[PDB]
């Protein structure tokens, strides 16, 4: 009863609302909607597993 | 509906034979179990009505209306037992009776499958109304008796016998099936105005709205709650019923009403800014509010149509609530003038905290259902027209004023000095706040039980 | 309370004038009705419309939060005078000076935006210029067609 | 308790659902995703002129 | 779980993290944290309410309405024909608003998921959504609150007079 | 995916967690003002994870958790959009929130309604969170109303004076005239675009979105104090000091602003609302901190000064810039919370004295109020490195080298002088001089909470807008290359605004009585406009 | 500043307006002009999200200046060389601009110089 | 006022905490249905249309 705080309003509400998300929202369809992540040239994907070919050497300016 | 009107007919023997200190209290209890049994009218479907029988059927129209009905009665029997406890015991009957009685036409004046019992039952609700009203109000021509029954029912009389000669029934359910185009000529515009006007004058229509915040005031508490939850959605009821007849003709006849509702809406929330008595201010917010039904149904869009019946059942609400509010105050400076008694918040915290919530539900405070009403109402007339907004909007800052000038002139202050006889609140005045406003909280969890036939 | 107190119609004899003094709680020299027109005051008071804010805020008011006293005839629009609502209270500064420095500074300052606004100003440089047939797919541009080529230049 | 569940008032979910049937049967049979006329018009006779 | 054929999304791909500093981020701490501390525990609550679940399976099903005459079809003022009728176009009317409201569902979910370039990648989605309103629009608009099958068959035999008459001024 | 969207909505709960606390009670609270700060703490703790993790990615998101009302073609759902101005803006909100309670702790102290005070004002945090995590229109107007409504009951707070509730009465009036505006903005996006949600008013793209962009603007107007609509913020410093500090300095005077901001992709291909946002907001830059140039209430300086910035913060928006209008949202609520928290710390004082007439000797007899409220003053002016820099000086890079209206153009810099004007009128008066206040001095500042809740917004006020600036991806290009006449601007027009307003305090000082006129009488009586509009339009 | 006053309070037919400009020809004045060359792939710059006002010849430093941010998590504060790059390459690209006014300037003094020969002569 | 709100709580939670765990219960131990397509012959009841066992009890019992 020292660190009862994070205890009541952080940990148990994390649960419940990790419990609410994942199990009767995201098993919904488009209720979660995550943008897609920013592909760079020389990124590697993990799911395709293709490595993105870099940018074309630079015509310098300094 | 058959298993409704049956035990608010056993109400009568229930309120009879019991004893000298029990016909409150079996009243009220057995009221709000068919206020409980008032449920199993949400049995509806996106397709067909609950059809029940030749005589009754209940849409999603007429199921709010009833679920609202049948939980007004034991919250007028909470508000109207305390003045009554010096009265006769007899006469304390006869006023339960007057209401059991009232509660039995209405639930089947909402039923009406049929047109004409529908006209019989709604023209028989005024009569235990007027019995409630001049016997059991509290001060003192009738010419508007006269001229409401002239321009009002017997035109509607004579149409529906018209109707039911031309198309050989008044059933609803044949009604939408067998519906002809109504074309322009001069007898169906009498014929229009004969089938509307009874309802313009019950709903009121601005310009003949004088007749309701006199009757308000010359009203005990439960002829106050009954008037402006149930009897003013009679004329809304009635309107949204016989509009099915009345196309295309409504097309280019709505034109005039709903310029005295657009224009009405703005006047009688600007005489609500002007107000001495606080029981002519609700009912002059009450017409204000019912103007915009007037509007939604007349335009006849399905937006309009779900706004209007969530704005009536909000309203049926608040303005009962703020009728009761204004009784706890005259059951304790025992007069009605809004300037007199101030700064009530220092004395009765919770009543002030009730008073809050009625004001900021009346100004249409999201999300609750009076602002889900109001907004549909509005999203329906601007597409009607894009100007009428601004007559929208004008009427949303009014409407925010005399919500708060109200709660600001009696609630907020310096407490008057000369009254001394501010008891604090009694546990049957709070619950009969919170029996109003929680249900019209509960309703912003779920709202479409209160959006009508075409949701 | 009773009938010979409420307000009743608008007097005609100078004895009604004086018993309505009496019932309104004045002088008989100081009481003025409305004008006799038929809107509906009766004989009620003309009080010199003057708000509560210049009545005395020190003094000891039976109604301080309104600075009013008991039996005193209120003005017919006593709940739109308060303190809440608009004063009558005197200004350093004029009406029609107040309504002239506010109307020519509105005037003139939405004259001046109307000016600069036919006159903008501007760098001295000119448009930005985007690859891909002015940025023709990114805009919105349908696959199907193919527009005219939009080709910039070094310099 | 009741109101919260009511079983589908005005059968929104079913017509949910349904709408979930028919947009998968019409993205396999290459069909329109609705048709600009309700009924079929080979089924209405229309006024000559 | 959904049908990915009516809610159609292109495939996530991320790109492995690749730290160019050498500091240890807070987030993937956190999210090793979040796996042990919230994770597992909601993870093994829901398998355990999952198999008590399972130990009573009991099925629910869809409502399959059988195609009835249309209202064209049905004799004039015959309410036993044209009561099935009209409730026929009420589940079909109902039905193509939760349709028109799927496609918008895509239509968002295709402009957040693609961020800044939505105007370029989601055209399809646009045109799809302009087809069904276009075609609910020219169904179903200005019916009014009293709309009815017979209402609807009115509009549509307007609709193809005025279709007819500018196909045949044009030939 | 599983922890940005948790932690979330666990802010959210969080904040709604003492609501319940305070309503489902029985017993006398062992200090419940410190659980409401200690949970205001721990929201600001737990949103910080997401803003973490949108600065290493960008990761946006939306949580469409809760389908609540289906309107034929309307699915409202209880949706929350996750970009980059709300985790730009939550956590800046939490923060300056918790220095304000912090604040409220000491300077409501004798408040035998604490527990209801601590709880309108969470009340109104929750509504604004509501307000800017909102997805669609409908949420957004729940917000928008519940700021109003805890703007009624927070200005009303001493509800026995008739001039609160009078405050209270006229903010909701300005604001239910900025509603007319957001209803028909709601309207035209209903019957047009079918559609409350963001998304989809982004996706379809309107070209005659004139008249929804005229409805925005005039939500702002009654919102964010601009002009013709502004006097409700000058009238509303009659509620306690916190509620004027959170509410009217950085949380609810932004809305109209982060309304607009919210609607960038639709005023970007719009000339003619940008055109009326440049004019507008020139205009309200102007005239309001003329107005701060003569008063002597603090309160109503700060409160001119503040709607001064967001007459800023609307040109900004007007010449399509409208991230570095929101970097001016979040840098603007550290400095002018604290400068609030600075003028009520000399309120408290001085025995309730709002007066500057009746204030001066506060340089070392309040030192670590004159340090921040000097910290304060230099962040609003546009001090070089500190927040006020990051974002009001690159406002002029901007407004100088775009295709603008000159005229607004040099309004703007006309009240960027204004404000170093005013500055050292509050520096001059407040902290210099010599007392002029009565003569049992009970002056002190030596409380913890005080002490801390200073400090907490002074490192911020110190560090913030370096780290949010650097902490962002670029979503404009920065204009960088412009001529050293134009690039030195803002800072030489600042220095002439000190400089010029340095003499205008010495000539105090001498021994001569002049009369004044038409301009410290236009303006010390709020340039004549609360004066007609109050009793001409209501008598009418 | 001073072409403020140049189209406004001097001659508005030797100053060139902002909206419509280049009112010439790429190549009137140059001979073998070379187009410019882009070093950023559309579908590179389509999967990094850029805004369509960042999608300029100049992108790529861009895409390295936020491959550089997202990568040196959380030392925000080394990528100071991508940004001078991006910085200095949107430098060369105003200069650029400017070059444009400037030909656009000594063009319109070319044709008032040309008209004013013409009227003199003929 | 403060009696008024200990009754409140009071008989509000007295059927509100048997509600709350009993749907509990039912949520945990009974459960929701699962969607299937209809046998070859067999016809459903009306209650037997419903996802969660409380709305199915509902159009059985009342409905
Ligand atoms: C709590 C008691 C409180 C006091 C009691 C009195 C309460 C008041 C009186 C109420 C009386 C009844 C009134 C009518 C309501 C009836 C219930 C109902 O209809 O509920 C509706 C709805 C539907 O319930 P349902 O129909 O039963 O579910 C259908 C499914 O088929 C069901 O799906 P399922 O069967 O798959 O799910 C089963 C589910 C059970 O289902 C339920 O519980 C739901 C039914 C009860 C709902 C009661 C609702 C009452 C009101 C709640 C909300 C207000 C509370 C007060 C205010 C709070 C602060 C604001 O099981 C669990 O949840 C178990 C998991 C627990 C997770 C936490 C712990 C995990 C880790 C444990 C570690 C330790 C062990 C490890 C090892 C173990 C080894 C074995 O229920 C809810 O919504 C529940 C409330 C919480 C939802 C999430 C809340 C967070 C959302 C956050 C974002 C949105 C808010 C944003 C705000 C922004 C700022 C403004
Ligand atoms: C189906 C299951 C549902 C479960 C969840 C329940 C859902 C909500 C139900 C209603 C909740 C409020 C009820 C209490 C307030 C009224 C009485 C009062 O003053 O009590 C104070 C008292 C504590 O104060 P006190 O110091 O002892 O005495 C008062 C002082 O003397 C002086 O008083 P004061 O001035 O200091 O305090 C008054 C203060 C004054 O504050 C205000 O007036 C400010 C409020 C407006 C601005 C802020 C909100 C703006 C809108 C955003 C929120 C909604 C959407 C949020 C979602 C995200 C965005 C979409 O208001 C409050 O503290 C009330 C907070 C909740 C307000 C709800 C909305 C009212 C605003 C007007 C209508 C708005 C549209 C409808 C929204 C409906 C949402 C469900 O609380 C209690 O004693 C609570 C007793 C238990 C209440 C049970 C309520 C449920 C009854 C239903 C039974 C059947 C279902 C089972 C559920 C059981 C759940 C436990
Ligand atoms: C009806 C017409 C006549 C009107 C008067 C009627 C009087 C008679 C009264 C009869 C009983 C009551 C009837 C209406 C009941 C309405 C309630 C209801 O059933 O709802 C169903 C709704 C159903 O919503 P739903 O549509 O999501 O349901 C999902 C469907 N099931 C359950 C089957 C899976 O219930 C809820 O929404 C409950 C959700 C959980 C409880 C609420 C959580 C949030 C509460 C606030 C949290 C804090 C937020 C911040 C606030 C801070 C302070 C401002
Ligand atoms: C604090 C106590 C909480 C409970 C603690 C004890 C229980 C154990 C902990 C876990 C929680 C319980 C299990 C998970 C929850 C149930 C999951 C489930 O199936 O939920 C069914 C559903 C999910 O929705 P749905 O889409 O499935 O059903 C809606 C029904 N139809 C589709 C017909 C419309 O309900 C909920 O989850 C309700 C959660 C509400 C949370 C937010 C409330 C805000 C109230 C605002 C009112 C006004 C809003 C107006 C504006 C709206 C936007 C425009
Ligand atoms: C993008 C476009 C932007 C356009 C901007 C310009 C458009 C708006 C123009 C101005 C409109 C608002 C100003 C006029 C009304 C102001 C009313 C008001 O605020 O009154 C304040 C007054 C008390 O204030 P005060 O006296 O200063 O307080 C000192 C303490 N005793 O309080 C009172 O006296 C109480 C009064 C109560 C009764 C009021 C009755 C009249 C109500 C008028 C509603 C106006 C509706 C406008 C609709 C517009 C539709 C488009
Ligand atoms: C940023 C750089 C700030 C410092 C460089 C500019 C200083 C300046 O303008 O000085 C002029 C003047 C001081 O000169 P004066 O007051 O006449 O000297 C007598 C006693 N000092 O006035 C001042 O120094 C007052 C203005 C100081 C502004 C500092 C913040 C900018
Ligand atoms: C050419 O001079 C045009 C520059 C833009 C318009 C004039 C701006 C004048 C104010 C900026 C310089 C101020 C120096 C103290």
């Amino acid at each position: 009863r020292h660190s009862i705080f994070a205890f009541t309003h952080v940990l148990i509400p994390v649960w419940i609302i990790h419990y609410y998300l994942k199990y009767h929202v995201t098993t919904k369809p488009y209720t979660i909607v995550e943008k897609k992540p920013r592909i760079f040239p020389g990124d590697t994907i993990l799911e395709t597993g293709e490595v993105i070919p870099p940018m074309k050497e630079f015509p310098d300016q300094h | 509906m058959l298993k409704y009107i049956i035990p608010t007919m056993m109400l009568m023997p229930l309120t009879w034979l019991s004893k000298n200190s029990m016909i409150w209290i079996n009243t009220t209890l057995h009221s709000l179990l068919i206020s409980l049994t008032s449920l199993l009218l949400l049995n509806q479907f996106g397709d067909n009505s609950l059809n029940f029988s030749l005589t009754f059927f209940s849409d999603s129209l007429s199921t709010p209306l009833l679920i609202l009905t049948m939980w007004l009665l034991p919250l007028m029997l909470m508000a109207s037992q305390h003045h009554l406890s010096k009265e006769n015991l007899a006469r304390k009957k006869l006023f339960i009776s007057m209401l059991i009685l009232l509660q039995l036409f209405l639930i089947m004046t909402f039923t009406a499958t049929e047109l004409i019992f529908f006209y019989i039952m709604f023209e028989a609700t005024l009569v235990p109304t007027l019995i409630i009203i001049t016997r059991w109000g509290n001060q003192t021509a009738g010419l508007y008796f006269l001229f409401y029954t002239l321009a009002g029912s017997l035109p509607l009389l004579v149409a529906l016998i018209y109707i039911q000669n031309t198309m050989g029934s008044l059933n609803f359910l044949i009604l939408q099936y067998w519906v002809q185009p109504m074309p322009n000529s001069w007898s169906n515009t009498f014929m229009w105005l004969a089938c509307m006007m009874a309802f313009m004058v019950k709903m009121p229509l601005y310009g003949l709205h004088l007749w309701l915040p006199k009757a308000h005031v010359e009203a005990p508490i439960a002829g106050s709650m009954v008037l402006a939850a149930i009897l003013l959605k009679l004329g809304g009821y009635g309107m949204m019923r016989i509009t099915l007849l009345l196309n295309p003709i409504t097309d280019f006849m709505a034109y005039p009403f709903i310029m005295l509702s657009l224009w009405g809406m703005i006047m009688t929330s600007s005489i609500c800014l002007r107000q001495t008595d606080l029981k002519s201010l609700i009912a002059y917010s009450s017409v204000s509010h019912m103007a915009l039904v007037i509007v939604a149904i007349l335009i006849q869009t399905p937006w309009s149509y779900m706004g209007a019946t969530a704005l009536m059942i909000a309203h049926g609400l608040t303005s009962s609530m703020l009728f009761c509010l204004a009784n706890s105050n005259y059951e304790r400076v025992h007069s009605r003038t809004m300037i007199l008694a101030r700064g009530l918040q220092t004395l009765l915290p919770l009543m002030a905290a009730w008073w809050l919530l009625a004001s900021l539900t009346n100004l249409a405070l999201p999300p609750s259902i009076n602002l889900i009403g109001e907004l549909f109402v509005v999203m329906s007339t601007f597409s009607w027209s894009n100007i009428t907004i601004i007559l929208m909007g004008l009427n949303m800052v009014i409407t925010a004023l005399y919500s708060l000038y109200m709660l600001i002139t009696t609630q907020r202050g310096k407490h008057t000095h000369h009254i001394n006889n501010i008891l604090p609140s009694f546990t049957r005045e709070n619950a009969l706040m919170s029996l109003h406003m929680l249900p019209l909280l509960l309703l912003s969890l779920n709202p479409k039980i209160i959006l009508g036939p075409l949701y | 309370i009773t009938k010979d107190m409420l307000p009743g119609p608008y007097p005609k004899t100078p004895e009604e004038r004086a018993a309505a003094a009496k019932k309104y709680n004045m002088r008989v020299e100081d009481y003025e009705p409305y004008p006799d027109d038929g809107m509906g005051y009766g004989d009620y008071p003309k009080l010199p419309d003057r708000s509560q804010q210049e009545r005395d805020p020190w003094y000891d008011w039976d109604h301080p939060d309104l600075r009013l006293n008991w039996g005193e005839p209120m003005h017919w629009d006593l709940d739109m005078y308060i303190r809440n609502r608009v004063d009558t209270s005197p200004t350093p500064v004029n009406w029609n000076l107040m309504c002239k420095h506010l109307f020519g500074f509105v005037a003139f300052m939405l004259f001046m935006f109307w000016v600069g606004e036919t006159y903008p100003t501007y760098q001295p440089v000119g448009p930005k210029q985007y690859p891909y047939n002015n940025l023709y797919l990114e805009r919105g541009g349908d696959p199907n067609k193919e527009p005219e080529p939009v080709v910039h230049y070094e310099i | 308790t009741f109101v919260a569940y009511l079983p589908d008032y005005r059968m929104q979910e079913w017509a949910r659902r349904e709408a979930e049937r028919l947009v998968k049967y019409r993205e396999a049979h290459g069909l329109p995703l609705m048709e600009s006329n309700c009924f079929d018009p080979s089924k209405i006779q229309l006024p000559e002129d | 779980s959904w049908d990915k054929d009516v809610y159609p999304e292109p495939p996530r791909r991320t790109p492995a993290p690749s730290p160019q500093t050498s500091l240890p981020n807070p987030i993937t701490y956190l999210t090793k944290a979040f796996d042990l501390l919230v994770d597992r525990p909601v993870t093994l609550v829901r398998e355990f309410i999952e198999r008590q679940h399972a130990k009573n399976k009991y099925y629910y099903y869809h409502r399959e309405f059988r195609r009835v005459p249309d209202i064209t079809e049905c004799h004039e003022k015959d309410v036993l024909c044209m009561f099935e009728a009209e409730m026929q176009w009420k589940r079909d009317y109902k039905v193509d608003q939760e349709i028109v409201n799927i496609i918008q569902e895509r239509l968002k979910a295709c402009q957040q998921r693609e961020g800044e370039s939505h105007r370029q990648n989601c055209a399809k989605e646009l045109q799809q959504f302009t087809q069904v309103v276009k075609a609910y629009q020219d169904r179903y608009h200005d019916l009014g609150a009293h709309y009815s099958a017979r209402k609807c068959l009115a509009k549509q035999k307007q609709r193809m007079l005025a279709e007819r008459k500018a196909t045949k001024e044009a030939a | 995916m599983n922890l940005f969207s948790s932690l979330t909505l666990v802010t959210l709960i969080l904040l709604t967690m003492p609501i319940a606390a305070i309503n489902f009670n029985t017993h006398k609270f062992t200090n419940y003002p410190l659980y409401v700060k200690t949970t205001i703490s721990c929201a600001f703790i737990t949103s910080m994870i997401p803003t973490m993790m949108f600065i290493h990615t960008g990761q946006e998101m939306i949580i469409s958790n809760w389908h609540w009302l289906t309107i034929q073609t309307l699915k409202l759902s209880l949706s929350f959009k996750m970009d980059f101005f709300s985790m730009m803006f939550v956590p800046v909100a939490l923060f300056v929130t918790w220095s304000i309670m912090e604040f409220s702790m000491w300077y409501m102290h004798s408040d035998p309604n604490i527990n209801q005070f601590f709880k309108y004002l969470l009340l109104f945090l929750i509504t604004m969170l509501i307000l800017v995590t909102a997805n669609n229109l409908f949420q957004l107007f729940i917000g928008w109303e519940g700021v109003g409504i805890m703007s009624f009951l927070l200005i009303g707070w001493w509800y026995g004076r008739t001039d609160a509730n009078t405050a209270a009465l006229q903010a909701i009036l300005y604001n239910r005239i900025g509603d007319i505006g957001f209803i028909l903005a709601m309207a035209w996006f209903l019957i047009n675009l079918n559609t409350w949600d963001l998304q989809q008013i982004f996706m379809l793209n309107p070209n005659d979105s004139n008249l929804p962009l005229m409805g925005l603007i005039l939500a702002a107007t009654g919102k964010s104090a601009q002009f013709g609509l502004h006097p409700w913020l000058p009238s509303a410093m009659e509620g306690p000091t916190p509620v004027s500090a959170l509410l009217h300095s950085s949380t609810m005077v932004v809305a109209g602003i982060f309304l607009l901001i919210r609607f960038y992709p639709l005023t970007e291909n719009n000339k003619f609302g940008q055109s009326i946002m440049l004019c507008l907001g020139a205009m309200t830059t102007l005239f309001t901190a003329m107005c701060a140039l003569t008063q002597n209430d603090i309160k109503k300086i700060i409160a001119f000064s503040t709607s001064s910035q967001l007459g800023l913060m609307m040109v900004t928006i007007g010449i399509n810039q409208p991230h570095l209008a929101f970097l001016h949202i979040c840098t603007h609520a550290f400095f002018k919370a604290m400068l609030f928290m600075c003028s009520g710390s000399i309120i408290h004082s001085l025995n309730d004295e709002q007066d500057i007439r009746k204030m001066g000797g506060l340089f070392k007899a309040m030192p670590f109020t004159t340090t921040a409220l000097i910290i304060g003053s230099l962040a609003l002016t546009g001090m070089p490195f500190l927040t006020g820099f990051y974002s009001k000086d690159l406002i002029i890079e901007s407004a100088n080298t775009s295709y603008t209206n000159a005229w607004a153009l040099l309004m703007t810099l006309v009240a960027t002088s204004f404000t170093a004007i005013y500055s050292t009128r509050i520096i001059f008066f407040a902290l210099l001089g010599q007392p002029r206040f009565p003569t049992l001095i009970n002056i002190n500042e030596n409380n913890p909470f005080l002490i801390n809740s200073i400090k907490r917004l002074l490192i911020g006020s110190l560090f913030a807008g370096f780290i949010i600036s650097n902490n962002i991806p670029p979503m404009t290009i920065p204009q960088m290359t412009m001529p050293h006449y134009l690039k030195m601007t803002a800072l030489t027009v600042t220095i002439l605004g000190f400089i010029l307003a340095l003499e205008i305090s010495n000539t105090t000082h001498y021994l001569k009585f002049n009369y004044p006129s038409n301009t410290f009488k236009f303006s010390n009586l709020l340039g004549y406009y609360p004066t007609i509009m109050h009793r001409l339009t209501p008598y009418m | 500043g001073a072409h403020l006053a140049r189209r406004y309070l001097g001659d508005a037919s030797v100053e060139p307006e902002p909206l419509r400009m280049p009112t010439f020809p790429p190549d009137y004045g140059f001979p073998e002009r070379k187009e410019r060359e882009m070093v950023a792939t559309q579908q590179e710059m389509n999967d990094a999200q850029l805004v369509l006002q960042q999608r300029d010849y100049c992108a790529h430093y861009l895409i390295r200046f936020l491959k550089c941010k997202r990568d040196s998590f959380p030392n925000f504060l080394a990528c100071k060389h991508e940004q001078h790059d991006w910085d200095y390459c949107e430098h060369l690209d105003y200069v650029k601009r400017m070059k444009e006014f400037e030909r656009e300037r000594r063009l319109l003094q070319r044709k008032k110089r040309r008209e004013q020969r013409e009227a003199d002569m003929a | 006022d403060k009696r008024f709100l200990k009754l409140l709580r009071f008989y509000i939670l007295l059927t509100g905490i048997p509600v709350v765990i009993g749907i509990t219960l039912i949520n945990v131990f009974i459960g929701e249905a699962e969607l299937a397509e209809i046998p070859e012959g067999y016809v459903p009841e009306h209650w037997e249309y419903f996802k969660h066992p409380i709305s199915r009890w509902i159009a059985r019992t009342f409905f």
